[PDB]
Parts: C-alpha cells; sequence; structure tokens
C-alpha cells in the first residue's frame, strides 16, 4: 500500500520518542530505593471459613463494601451472595445462562450484576418491593463474551468484553455511554480508581492501558508484560496497579512515572496468574496462580512473604475487604475459603 | 439481646430455604451431559433434548469470536466436545481442523475431555473425487501410500476411491489422539447420516462410554 | 462363613480337652 | 493495503501523538511516594500486624 | 451334646456323687471290714478287708464311658494306701482313654495353633493397614467423594470385623486357660455370669462377620449401578446403601440370639449344637458372595468390551486384564464362592481342613489388599499425598 | 513490548529458494513455540510451520513438507525458514507468530486480522 509503509514506520519512529523519554525518566530503580527498610517476614495466614454452597467451578467473586457480604459466581448456573462472619447465605440467584464469568456488588449494597459467555450482563435487585431476586435489565450490546464488570454507582457501570472493547453503561436507560476501543486482544479484567474517575484494562495483548471515564480516552498505555493478562487492581492511593498474567509475572506499574517498577517473579514458578488484589495499605501484593495455591508477594521488597495453600484446584478469584481484613480466595473446586 | 437473636435465627433458617433449593438441583446438575458444539440468543445458542430419559445440554459457540484461548477455558466439566469437520482457491480448511484438534487436545484444562467428531460433507466429498480431474492429494502428500485399513466398514455407493480417501482424514486425527492421550481420554470418530433419530444416538452411545470408562478409571479398573 | 464355624470347631476342642483335664485332676487328687 | 485498514493505522499514529505530549515525572520522585503511602497506613492493614482475637471477626 | 462336654460331664458327677452317697447309706452294720468305704472323689468303693486288689466298674459319669465300661478300677486298702505319698492313691490305668486318641489329639492340636496364628497375624497387618488408609480417607480433603465414602464404610467393617475375632480368640485363651480347684472353683465357672462378657464378644463377632458380606455387597450393588446407569445417579442412595451394609445384618443376628438364649443355651455363644440356626447367617452370607459373583461376572464382561475397542495400541490386552480382574476379586470377596458350596455339615475329612485354610487365610489378608489396592495405590491418592508432602517441605525448610 | 520484525522475502522465479528471518525482542525466546503464517491473496491465513521449545518437535503443513525447513537460534534469538524449490502459487505475506503462553503445547494463532503475538508480514512473490 502507496503512504502507508512510511505510516507504519512513522508509528514506529514515534515509539521511539516514548521508550527513550521514558528512560530517561529512570533515575533509579523500585528495588534500589526500597532496600534499607526491613522485610515483614513469614505471614502464615490460616483458613477462618470455608463456604461450602456451589455445584461447579467458580469464575469470579467480589466483596460487599461493608465488608461482609459476598456474591460468587459459578458456572453451574446459579449466583450466591454468602455471609462472611456466619457461613450462611442470604441469596442464591438462579441465572439464565449457566456459563458466568464475571460478578459485581453495587457499593451501596443494592444490586448485583453478572455476565458470561451470553454477551449479557445482567442486572439483579436485591432490595425489591415483595421480596425476591428478580432481574432489572440486561445489557446487551456486547458482541463478545463478558469478563468482567464494575458498578460506578447504582446508575452507571462499566464492563469489559472479549470483543476488545469496554462500555460505560446507564442501567435507567439500559443502553450505552462510552464505548472505549483500542485494545487488540481480549479485555479480560477491569478495576476502577478509588476516585472513580479513571480505570485500567489488561487485555490479551499484553498492554494494560488507562481511561478516562468522563472523556472516554485512553491517556497511556503500559506495556511490559510478555503474555496475555488475566488480572488487575489498583494500589490503594489510585497512582499505581499490578499486572498478572500468563507468563508467571506481576508487574507493580505506575501512572505518574508511565513506566514498570518491579517484577514480581520466581523462576521456580511457570504457570499463570488467575488474579491479583493488594492489601489496605497497599504493602502485600496477592496473586493466585493456575497451580492449586496463592503467593503473598512483599509488594515494595519483590520478596515472596508467605504462602497461603487451602485449594484442591486452580483459584479463579480474589478479594480482598475494604477494611483490609481478610481475604476471600475462590478456585475451579466449589469452595471459598477466607483467610486472615 | 433477644432481638439480634430473633433475626439470627431467622438468617439461619434461609439456609433451609435454599440448601434444600440447592440439593434439588444438585440433582439435575449431576444427571445432565453437557456438551459442546464447535466446528471448523445471540451468543451461546443452549440446546435441551431428552434421549432416552437422559438430558443433554448443547452449546453453540458460534456468537463470539475466534480468538477462543480464554473462553474454551469455560468448558472443561463439559462431558464432550462435539467436534464437527466438513469434508471439503483451496483454502485448505481440513488442516485447519485438525490443528484446533491438536491445541484441544493438549490444552492444559481440556486433558480430561474426550471428543466425538463427526466426518461432514462426504456427498459433496464424494463428488470432488470423480469431478476433481487431479487429485486432493497435493495437500495431503502421504495420501498416495496410504491404503483402506481392513478393519473397515465401506458402504456402497461410494468409490474405494472415495474410501480411501474418508478414512484417511480419520486416521490423520487418531495420528493426533494416539500421540499423547495416555489413556484418560479418547477420541470418537463418526460420519454424518439422516440426523433424526440415528445421529443423536451416536451421541447418545458414546456419551455411556465415557461416563463408564470414567468410573473405571477412578476404581483403576482401566 | 468360615470363621464362625472355625471357631466353633476351636470352641468344640477347647470343651472336650477341658472334660479330659478335669477327668484328670480327678484321677489325680 | 485496504483503505479501510489505512485509517486503522492513522487511529494507532493519533493516540501515539497524545500519548507523547505527558508530563512524566522521575521514578525515585514517584516510587518514594509508594513506600511514603505503605509506610503511613502500616499500623491501620490487619494483614501485616495481627489481630487478637477480640477484635477479628472471623474467629 | 455336642459342644458342652465339660458341663454334662459336670451335672452327671454330681449326680454319680450324691447317688453313690445315697447308695453308701445303705450299707448294714459291719464286722471286720477294717477300712469300710471312704468315697474318693473318682468312684466309691464297698466295704473291703484283705483286699490287694477290689474290683467295682469304671464309673458312668465319664465322656468316654461307652469304651470304658467293661473294664474295672483297682483300689487296695486297714487303711487305704498312698503310695507316692498322694493321700488317696489307686490304679485308674483301666479306666483311663487310650494313647491313640490323645496323639489324634495332639496333632489336631498343633492344627488349630497353626491355623490361629496365621490369621492373627493377617487380621494384625489388616487393622493396622486400615486405620492409616481411614486417616489419609479422613484427612486428605480432596479424596471426599461418595465413592470414597463407601470405601472408608467398607474399610471400617473390617476392622470391626477383625478386632471382634482377636476379641473373641482372647477370650477363649482366658476362659479355657485357667487351672481346675474345687467343685466351687468349678461352678464359678459354668456359671451364666462368668461367661456374659464371653457372650457379648459371641454376638459382637456375629454382627461383624455378616456386617463385612453386607459391605462387600454394598460396594458390588454400587459400582454395578454407575454402570448401564447412562448419567451421574441424582439423589445419590447413600442413606439406602448405609442401611443395607450396617441394618440389614441386624435383621439375622438378633434373630439368632433369641434364639441361642433361648434353645441352644452352651457356656459362649460360639459352638453351633444345631446346623439349622446356623443357616440364619450363611444365609446373608450365602446370599451375599453369590451376588458380588454374578455383579463380578457383569463387570468383567464388560471391562472386556472396553478392550475390544482401543485394542490396536493396547496390542496385548492379557496383563491389564489379568490386573484388573485380580484387583477387583478382594473388593467383592469372591474367593468365598471357590469352597461355599461345600457347606459345614458335607465337609468332613481333610476337605474340612482345606476349607478352614483357603478361606482363613484369604479372607484375613483381605483388609490389607483392600487398603493397598484401593487406598495406597489409587493414582489420585499418591497425587494428593505428593501435594502435601511437597507443601510441608517448601513451606518449612524453604 | 513483544515485537517481531522479520526480513528476506523478495521476487524470485520458480525453483529457487529464499530465507526468512524474525529477530524477536521483547520477551524470552527460548520458551514459547514460534511458527510461521501464510496469507495467500484472497485466502485466509493458513499455518505452516512449528517448532517446539527447543528444536525436538518440529511440524508442518504436507503442502510444504520435504521443501521448507524451519530453523530456530535461540542465541540469536531469531527464527529462520529456509525455503526450497518454491511454487507459483506459493507467493503469499508471510508472518511468525508465537503461541501465547510459556511451556505450553497448544496454540490458538492461525486467526483473523486481529492477533497479537504477530510480525507485520513480508511479501514472497514468486512468479516468471
Amino acid at each position: 500500500g502507496s503512504e502507508l509503509d512510511q505510516l507504519r514506520q512513522e508509528a514506529e519512529q514515534l515509539k521511539n520518542q516514548i521508550r527513550d523519554a521514558r528512560k530517561a525518566c529512570a533515575d533509579a530503580t523500585l528495588s534500589q530505593i526500597t532496600n534499607n527498610i526491613d522485610p515483614v517476614g513469614r505471614i502464615q495466614m490460616r483458613t477462618r471459613r470455608t463456604l461450602r454452597g456451589h455445584l461447579a467451578k467458580i469464575y469470579a467473586m467480589h466483596w460487599g463494601t461493608d465488608s461482609r457480604l459476598l456474591v460468587s459466581a459459578s458456572q453451574d448456573g446459579k449466583l450466591i451472595i454468602w455471609d462472611s462472619y456466619t457461613t450462611n447465605k442470604v441469596h442464591a440467584i438462579p441465572l439464565r445462562s449457566s456459563w458466568v464469568m464475571t460478578c459485581a456488588y453495587a457499593p451501596s449494597g443494592n444490586y448485583v450484576a453478572c455476565g458470561g459467555l451470553d454477551n449479557i450482563c445482567s442486572i439483579y435487585n436485591l432490595k425489591t418491593r415483595e421480596g425476591n431476586v428478580r432481574v432489572s435489565r440486561e445489557l446487551a450490546g456486547h458482541t463478545g463474551y463478558l469478563s468482567c464488570c464494575r458498578f460506578l454507582d447504582d446508575n452507571q457501570i462499566v464492563t469489559s468484553s472479549g470483543d476488545t472493547t469496554c462500555a460505560l453503561w446507564d442501567i435507567e436507560t439500559g443502553q450505552q455511554t462510552t464505548t472505549f476501543t483500542g485494545h487488540t486482544g481480549d479485555v479480560m479484567s477491569l478495576s476502577l480508581a478509588p476516585d472513580t474517575r479513571l480505570f485500567v484494562s489488561g487485555a490479551c495483548d499484553a498492554s494494560a492501558k488507562l481511561w478516562d471515564v468522563r472523556e472516554g480516552m485512553c491517556r497511556q498505555t503500559f506495556t511490559g508484560h510478555e503474555s496475555d493478562i488475566n488480572a488487575i487492581c489498583f494500589f490503594p492511593n489510585g497512582n499505581a496497579f499490578a499486572t498478572g498474567s500468563d507468563d508467571a509475572t506481576c508487574r507493580l506499574f505506575d501512572l505518574r512515572a508511565d513506566q514498570e517498577l518491579m517484577t514480581y517473579s520466581h523462576d521456580n514458578i511457570i504457570c499463570g496468574i488467575t488474579s491479583v488484589s493488594f492489601s489496605k495499605s497497599g504493602r502485600l501484593l496477592l496473586a493466585g496462580y493456575d497451580d492449586f495455591n496463592c503467593n503473598v508477594w512483599d509488594a515494595l521488597k519483590a520478596d515472596r512473604a508467605g504462602v497461603l495453600a487451602g485449594h484442591d484446584n486452580r483459584v479463579s478469584c480474589l478479594g480482598v475487604t475494604d477494611d483490609g481484613m481478610a481475604v476471600a480466595t475462590g478456585s475451579w473446586d466449589s469452595f471459598l475459603k477466607i483467610w486472615n | 439481646t433477644e432481638d439480634q437473636r430473633n433475626e439470627e435465627k431467622a438468617q439461619r433458617e434461609a439456609n433451609k430455604k435454599i440448601e434444600k433449593q440447592l440439593q434439588k438441583d444438585k440433582q439435575v446438575y449431576r444427571a445432565t451431559h453437557r456438551l459442546l458444539l464447535l466446528g471448523a440468543t445471540s451468543g451461546i445458542f443452549e440446546t435441551k433434548f431428552q434421549v432416552d430419559k437422559v438430558n443433554f445440554h448443547m452449546f453453540d459457540v458460534g456468537g463470539q469470536r475466534d480468538e477462543r484461548r480464554k473462553w474454551i477455558q469455560c468448558f472443561n466439566d463439559v462431558t464432550a466436545i462435539i467436534f464437527v469437520v466438513a469434508s471439503s482457491n483451496q483454502t485448505n480448511r481440513l488442516q485447519e481442523a485438525l490443528n484446533l484438534f491438536k491445541s484441544i487436545w493438549n490444552n492444559r484444562w481440556l486433558r480430561t475431555i474426550s471428543v466425538i467428531l463427526f466426518l461432514n460433507k462426504q456427498d459433496l466429498l464424494a463428488e470432488k473425487v470423480l469431478a476433481g480431474k487431479s487429485k486432493i492429494e497435493d495437500y495431503f502428500p502421504e495420501f498416495a501410500r496410504y491404503t483402506t485399513p481392513e478393519d473397515a466398514t465401506p458402504e456402497p455407493g461410494e468409490d474405494p476411491r472415495v474410501t480411501r480417501a474418508k478414512y484417511f482424514i480419520r486416521d490423520e486425527f487418531l495420528r493426533i489422539s494416539t500421540a499423547s492421550g495416555d489413556g484418560r481420554h479418547y477420541c470418537y470418530p463418526h460420519f454424518t447420516c439422516a440426523v433424526d433419530t440415528e445421529n443423536i444416538r451416536r451421541v447418545f452411545n458414546d456419551c455411556r462410554d465415557i461416563i463408564q470408562r470414567m468410573h473405571l478409571r477412578q476404581y483403576e479398573l482401566l | 462363613h468360615s470363621q464362625g464355624t472355625f471357631t466353633s470347631d476351636y470352641s468344640k476342642y477347647l470343651d472336650s480337652r477341658r472334660a479330659e483335664d478335669f477327668v484328670k485332676w480327678l484321677e489325680s487328687t | 493495503n485496504n483503505t479501510a485498514s489505512i485509517a486503522q493505522a492513522r487511529k494507532l499514529v493519533e493516540q501515539l501523538k497524545m500519548e507523547a505530549n505527558i508530563d512524566r515525572i522521575k521514578v525515585s520522585k514517584a516510587a518514594a511516594d509508594l513506600m511514603a503511602y505503605c509506610e503511613a497506613h502500616a499500623k491501620e492493614d490487619p494483614l501485616l500486624t495481627p489481630v487478637p482475637a477480640s477484635e477479628n471477626p472471623f474467629r | 451334646p455336642s459342644g458342652q462336654v465339660m458341663d454334662f460331664l459336670f451335672e452327671k458327677w454330681k449326680l454319680y456323687g450324691d447317688q453313690c452317697h445315697h447308695n453308701l447309706s445303705l450299707l448294714p452294720p459291719p464286722t471286720e471290714l477294717v477300712c469300710n468305704r471312704t468315697f474318693d472323689k473318682y468312684s466309691c468303693w464297698p466295704d473291703t478287708p484283705a483286699n490287694t486288689t477290689a474290683n467295682i466298674s469304671c464309673p458312668w459319669y465319664l465322656p468316654w464311658h461307652h469304651k470304658v465300661q467293661h473294664r474295672f478300677v483297682f483300689k487296695r486298702c486297714g487303711q487305704w494306701v498312698r503310695g507316692p505319698r498322694g493321700q488317696p492313691w489307686r490304679d485308674a490305668s483301666q479306666c483311663q482313654m487310650d494313647g491313640e486318641e490323645i496323639e489324634v489329639q495332639k496333632e489336631v492340636a498343633k492344627m488349630y495353633s497353626s491355623f490361629q496364628v496365621m490369621y492373627t497375624v493377617g487380621y494384625s497387618l489388616s487393622l493396622g493397614a486400615l486405620l492409616l488408609a481411614l486417616a489419609i480417607l479422613g484427612g486428605l480433603s480432596k479424596l471426599h467423594c461418595t465413592r470414597n465414602a463407601i470405601h472408608a464404610n467398607l474399610f471400617a467393617s473390617f476392622v470391626l470385623k477383625a478386632s471382634s475375632v482377636l476379641v473373641i480368640d482372647g477370650l477363649l485363651r482366658t476362659r479355657y486357660s485357667q487351672k481346675i480347684g474345687d467343685d466351687l472353683s468349678v461352678s464359678t465357672w459354668l456359671s451364666d455370669g462368668a461367661v456374659a462378657g464371653c457372650r457379648v464378644a459371641a454376638v459382637f463377632m456375629q454382627y461383624g462377620i455378616v456386617a463385612n458380606y453386607c459391605w462387600l455387597l454394598v460396594e458390588g450393588l454400587y459400582l454395578h449401578n454407575l454402570l448401564g446407569l447412562a448419567t451421574l445417579p441424582e439423589r445419590s442412595f447413600f442413606s439406602l446403601y448405609l442401611g443395607i451394609g450396617w441394618g440389614a445384618p441386624m435383621l439375622f443376628v438378633v434373630p439368632w440370639a433369641v434364639v441361642k438364649c433361648l434353645f441352644e443355651n452352651v457356656q459362649c455363644w460360639t459352638s453351633n449344637d444345631n446346623m439349622g440356626f446356623w443357616w440364619i447367617l450363611r444365609f446373608p452370607v450365602f446370599l451375599a458372595i453369590l451376588i458380588n459373583f454374578f455383579i463380578f461376572v457383569r463387570i468383567v464382561q464388560l471391562l472386556v468390551a472396553k478392550l475390544r475397542a482401543r485394542q490396536m495400541h493396547h496390542t496385548d490386552y492379557k496383563f491389564r486384564l489379568a490386573k484388573s480382574t485380580l484387583t477387583l476379586i478382594p473388593l467383592l470377596g469372591v474367593h468365598e464362592v471357590v469352597f461355599a458350596f461345600v457347606t459345614d455339615e458335607h465337609a468332613q475329612g481333610t476337605l474340612r481342613s482345606a476349607k478352614l485354610f483357603f478361606d482363613l487365610f484369604l479372607s484375613s489378608f483381605q483388609g490389607l489388599l483392600v487398603a493397598v489396592l484401593y487406598c495406597f495405590l489409587n493414582k489420585e491418592v499418591q497425587s494428593e499425598l505428593r501435594r502435601r508432602w511437597h507443601r510441608w517441605r517448601l513451606g518449612k525448610v524453604l | 513490548q513483544v515485537q517481531l520484525q522479520e526480513s528476506g522475502g523478495g521476487l524470485v522465479q520458480p525453483g529457487g529458494s529464499l530465507r526468512l528471518s524474525c529477530a524477536a525482542s521483547g520477551f524470552t525466546f527460548s520458551n514459547y513455540k514460534m511458527n510461521w503464517v501464510r496469507q495467500a491473496p484472497g485466502k485466509g491465513l493458513e499455518w505452516v510451520s512449528d517448532i517446539s521449545q527447543s528444536g525436538a518437535s518440529i511440524s508442518y503443513t504436507g503442502s510444504v513438507k520435504g521443501r521448507f525447513t524451519i530453523s530456530r537460534d535461540n542465541a540469536k534469538n531469531t527464527l529462520y525458514l529456509q525455503m526450497n524449490s518454491l511454487k507459483p502459487e506459493d507467493t503469499a505475506v508471510y508472518y511468525c507468530a508465537r503461541c501465547p503462553a510459556p511451556f505450553t503445547r497448544d496454540c490458538f494463532d492461525v486467526t483473523s486480522t486481529t492477533y497479537a503475538y504477530r510480525g507485520q508480514g513480508t511479501q514472497v512473490t514468486v512468479s516468471s
């Protein structure tokens, strides 16, 4: 194609404008600043509660903002809202489609979303008039499997699907408001910033972008990984995030420095990381691998603090409460282990 | 107080409302075969049917895209993957069915699943053997040095030149199947026929053959 | 079963030998 | 060489021109902010320092 | 009767005792007759002076009186003589039983002593290997299935078998190893109170034997239900199989005890005087083992049909078919059928001693074999043991 | 950034030989299962040849068996494809791809115009 092979090279000439100024703004590394503070040690967490209610493998899980209730979606076709203090169930919602890949609990506590291979985000109303759990809306705009969804409030919800797009919905009108195009591979997980004005999204092209909710533009793109991204989570101040992938490596990126800081890899670990999450202070980076165990990483020294291995099958999710009190882990056996 | 022990008691009584429902739904889930139709409600295309008081559950995944390395991990707890293959500017689609089969057969999460593959549209192929003046061994050059196996059932009407081209593709999937399958999961090759009351029975007789081999490996008799 | 009939044969044997030892006690004392 | 595909490359270079005009701060002043945050909230994190059972709600 | 020689001996010895006291009360008052009829514990002599060999018949209370009926016992007396300073003394060499029968009893003593140590080793190596297998199926959390539930009830059914036999063998090596004192040291032995600890252990054994054959049958009925059924079972009838295994023995042991307490009462309840009362425990054993054999046939003729296909890359079909059928015999307890139809009544000679060795060898090692073939060599169990062996060493040392 | 820059390929009469090579950059090259993909004009994307994580297992399309030979040099981080005795219907655009995970044997990569870990293309033209 004429007047195009220079355009393909004008992009690679402009990526060299990125990667030299991104290198010129690297005074040191995250290791040799940190190496004066002393580490935490062996963090021996124990299974407190074990939630035995599903039938098939569990893909997702999301805590509530009171840090007491938690949704878990499993691919038997049902969605169960637990109670983490006393192991008893408060709801059990029969889904229409059996292959559910995500779930969310609204920050007010009134709504629960889900979604999967039916390409539809389904909103459920927990505080209805007569007393039931019936479908409020069915957000049908995506042309691919829905992999993650998170509420901003009770009115709007941002989703990420396997059609390489993210979308900002509006549950009252049922239709999209802003779509977020720009990824090349299937977007697997998003994570909201704490101020809910920005979010990031890791996809299967080894690149996690950064989106702006009110405008709809991708501000900056983070490429440090080798293989497909399976998880994402903000550092709790809103200026960094960690990124799990299939090359058995977490990477703590930074927004203002605009590049990777640290690399959480150990050579005895070869299998991919299903999910990631920080603690309340951000010192610990927990990360569930494709192997049946969960590894705590000290997110500043990049040394493995502790290992939490209470699962008989690959963990499919990972969630730390808003008060930081416990850690819930789900897996492909029908079990939710709560750790602290 | 009495009041906090009053709704704590009503919270535990919500278990018996739904743990009785979970045991009600555990019965219908375990006696239902979940299959997977993939060939080589707008997105999952679920299909229920009933063969001799046995519930089946099909899933057609045509509503998705074609980078299937992520959503195929959902389908590990299925009993069998039904894998239809069209036998037919020659795009070489038949090798594409071999490489997709080789990736399912070697996937880490799909190392326990048998494949029921239907070699389809031999009526389109039995014309293209005679009407093709050259051969279609230009794509498979190891076809001239291949003979029909003796333990074969050549149905009449088709030439042995068509029978040789029909069983060569079947052995080409078993050369992938028997390379690394090591007894955990097998392959059940078939040929498509009149669909009503004869093609679903081949799925039914193979899904008994998978579960009867499944328990016999739990008892280590196979 | 075969455990019960072995136990029955052994108990009949022990009873006969205890009778013989009782007669041997009567002829010793 | 499709004309619908050359404008997709124009969508690529238009995004990268917007990613190159951004004010990046250096790592030594951006990695020091993260350890300053982990130090200030160190005692309010119930996973590093374990909690006695009268406060821990999960036992 | 049979199996109660000691009590019947003791009863008619008391009868002989007071009978000859009453018949010694008849005697007229005597001239001479210097030593004059002192009743020994053995028998009773009349008044005899100058009595170098005095002759009366052998006493009729002996268990072998039919063979010593035509002989005489001798004793001589002034006073009754004490030869080796044993204060009673007499010639009891005629009434004593022969040496050939006591030699045959010595040979069968060696036989029963050799059999009893043969399964004591067998029940010990099973009772140890099953409690280690119950700790694996209990602790290791991946292995909790419905299949390993009926394994663990079978493993706890050989433990009830092997412990209840080692108790009743200990309570017979306690009861028949004492000494013999006075009659009050024997009447305290032939009493229903001194055997009440032994009669409970007899019912505790006979329940444990039949609860084995009911749990062999259940795992015969569970694996047969799982084949031919097209799907997994819906309800998973574990309340039905646990009722056949532990409750159906009580349908036959309880009608045995209330017959063995009423009609046929001997020292311990381990002696079968009447065959018909012994058929109400072989009936849940013949009907269990026979059903297991029927299931065995139909599994193996299915297990060959899964080897007629996929045959070219197996290419031999001999070694594993001989492996898969020999690993099913212990689980279904099909070994018992070889000498089943030779019952207790018809086995008389060395076939009787051959039946009590082929069954008692294999039925004692059966608890060892099912813990090895189904717990210690199950490849999913060895997968989970190799996982928890690594997380202990990597978590502590590294 | 995962980048696959490739060279070689040009105008050649049928019977002649070429040599293609993509010097990979941005990942550990010794962990992935590299492979070549072909797109003839008017046709779909088509698989050509595999190579294992070290060089042991080698696969081919049947229509290129014996003519093409694939090679991997781990120390220089590049992937060779030695083509002998070209055909006039072998004129296409050749891509080198990689299988998306380390240490695996399965691959999902001969797909549509969207795929992440694929080179940009080298034109191979066989004519006279």
